[PDB]
C-alpha cells in the first residue's frame, strides 16, 4: 500500500513494537526462572536433608 | 543534462515519477546536492 520511501518509517514503527515486546517477554522470563531456580535450590536442598 | 521547469522536484531522492521512473533514479540514500537553474534564453529556441 505503500512506496518504499514512506514504508521504511512505518516498518519500523512496527520493528519498534515488535521488539520491545520481546524485550518485555525476554526479561518476564529471567525472573521467573529467577523464581524458579530459588524454588529449584530449595526442592534440591530437601530432598538431600 | 536538462529537463523540464516543473519536473525538478521529481528528482529528489526516493520521488516517483516519469523522469525518475525511466531516465534518471535517484537513490533513496543520495548523499550530495542537487543544482538546478532555468536556461530558457540560452537553451530554448524560438522557432522550438
Amino acid at each position: 500500500r505503500l512506496d518504499p520511501p514512506e514504508a521504511e518509517v512505518q516498518i519500523d514503527r512496527l520493528i519498534t513494537g515488535r521488539l520491545q515486546s520481546l524485550q518485555t517477554y525476554v526479561t518476564q522470563q529471567l525472573i521467573r526462572a529467577a523464581e524458579i531456580r530459588a524454588s529449584a535450590n530449595l526442592a534440591a536442598t530437601k530432598m538431600s536433608e | 543534462f536538462v529537463i523540464r521547469g516543473d519536473e525538478v522536484r521529481q528528482i529528489a531522492p526516493g520521488q516517483t515519477g516519469k523522469i525518475a521512473d525511466y531516465n534518471y533514479k535517484l537513490p533513496d540514500d543520495f548523499t550530495g546536492c542537487v543544482i538546478a537553474w532555468n536556461s530558457n534564453n540560452l537553451d530554448s529556441k524560438v522557432g522550438g
